[PDB]
């Protein structure tokens, strides 16, 4: 059905209403979401069927039509925007410079923006509009505010 | 049952709402992909 570029909203029936479960990224034919969001179920895109081919519990990241085709990275200077799509309210841009997130296994950029949790796969732009990753897996700091990784698969 | 309804174009907005500060913080990444603060 829908195949065009662009940023999506993840939607159900299942619960009340129409809720919103998380957002993501349709390109080259391909739809990105974080796994939290629909847990490596099907998708359906008007009378379209969406499958799931490619996810990763860890990395908290499932591909659907294709492999993961985002791979534009972070600098570590620049200054970015999280394309936020919240539940029920329109797509909005917000600048931030990210911070970081020290790992055992290297350091990845961290957007200390707050959202509901149906805005969980939002991602997030470099200065030309290359996703750099997605917004949604983070964690909670002393004052009760949010932090999300900059969240990037691998593209083969 | 899950489904997708598009929601905009992906371009960088010149002159949008700059917030957010960039905490330096040591995290830890789990086998079920959820992270935690070292101390
Ligand atoms: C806040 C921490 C403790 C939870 N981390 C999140 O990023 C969370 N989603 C989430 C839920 C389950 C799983 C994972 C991630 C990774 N694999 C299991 C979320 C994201 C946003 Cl954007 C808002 C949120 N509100 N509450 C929660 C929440």
């Amino acid at each position: 059905g829908e195949t065009t570029d662009g940023v999506y909203r993840v939607m159900t029936r299942r619960l009340l209403g129409s809720t919103q479960v998380g957002v993501g990224v349709m390109q080259e034919g391909v739809f990105h979401t974080m796994w939290h969001v629909t847990k490596g179920a099907a998708l359906r895109s008007g009378e379209g069927r969406l499958d799931p081919y490619w996810g990763d519990v860890k990395q908290d990241l499932v591909s659907y039509c294709g492999p993961w085709k985002l791979d534009a990275a972070w600098d570590g200077l620049s200054e970015v925007q999280l394309l936020a799509v919240p539940p029920g309210e329109r797509a909005k841009n917000i600048q931030t410079l990210p911070g970081i997130f020290k790992t055992k296994d290297g350091d990845i950029g961290a957007v200390a923006l707050d959202y509901p949790a149906g805005t969980s796969g939002s991602p997030i732009l470099d200065k030309c509009g290359r996703v750099i990753g997605l917004y949604g897996n983070g964690v909670v700091i002393k004052n009760g505010s949010y932090v999300s990784a900059i969240t990037q698969g691998k593209r083969e | 049952d899950m489904y997708i309804e598009r929601a905009g174009d992906i371009t960088w907005e010149k002159d949008a709402e700059v917030t957010g500060n960039s905490p330096r913080l040591d995290v830890a990444l789990d086998e079920s992909g959820d992270f935690s603060l070292v101390e």
